[PDB]
């Protein structure tokens, strides 16, 4: 059904009323979200059906209709925008300067903003408007605050 | 069954609300995609 590029809400009618479980990015005919949001299950877009194509639980990413299309990366210096799509609330751009997640396999960007769990999948953008990763998988620090990795897939 | 609803365009907003800190954190990623804090 809806093929338009843009940011989408991922909803379910299983619980009470309608519940927002996450967010995703439609781009080049491919829907990109976080794995933990859909758990790989098929998605409905009105009258149409989106079938999963690629997925990885460790990366916490999943694509529908085609391979991962998002390839832009954070430059390590510039500020970024979290186009946050919170449950029951309008889309909001929140500019922030990312921190770092240091791992045994290398460093990753990290956005320190607090949002309900149904906000996972929200895209993180650069000065050109390019999606440099997805917000929604990270850690809770000593003060109860949330820090998310800038999770980006690999393009083929 | 899950479904998708459009919520907007992917554009940079000049003069947006600038908030948030930049922490340097030591983390570990397990086989299940769960980050943890290393100390
Ligand atoms: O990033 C998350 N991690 C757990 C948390 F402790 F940080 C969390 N989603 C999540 C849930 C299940 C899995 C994975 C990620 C990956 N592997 C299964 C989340 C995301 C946002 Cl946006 C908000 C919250 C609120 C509660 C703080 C939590």
């Amino acid at each position: 059904g809806e093929t338009t590029d843009g940011v989408y809400r991922v909803m379910t009618r299983r619980l009470l009323g309608s519940t927002q479980v996450g967010v995703g990015v439609m781009q080049e005919g491919v829907f990109h979200t976080m794995w933990h949001v859909t758990k790989g299950a098929a998605l409905r877009s009105g009258e149409g059906r989106l079938d999963p194509y690629w997925g990885d639980v460790k990366q916490d990413l999943v694509s529908y209709c085609g391979p991962w299309k998002l390839d832009a990366a954070w430059d390590g210096l510039s500020e970024v925008q979290l186009l946050a799509v919170p449950p029951g609330e309008r889309a909001k751009n929140i500019q922030t300067l990312p921190g770092i997640f240091k791992t045994k396999d290398g460093d990753i960007g990290a956005v320190a903003l607090d949002y309900p769990a149904g906000t996972s999948g929200s895209p993180i953008l650069d000065k050109c408007g390019r999606v440099i990763g997805l917000y929604g998988n990270g850690v809770v620090i000593k003060n109860g605050s949330y820090v998310s990795a800038i999770t980006q897939g690999k393009r083929e | 069954d899950m479904y998708i609803e459009r919520a907007g365009d992917i554009t940079w907003e000049k003069d947006a609300e600038v908030t948030g800190n930049s922490p340097r954190l030591d983390v570990a990623l397990d086989e299940s995609g769960d980050f943890s804090l290393v100390e």
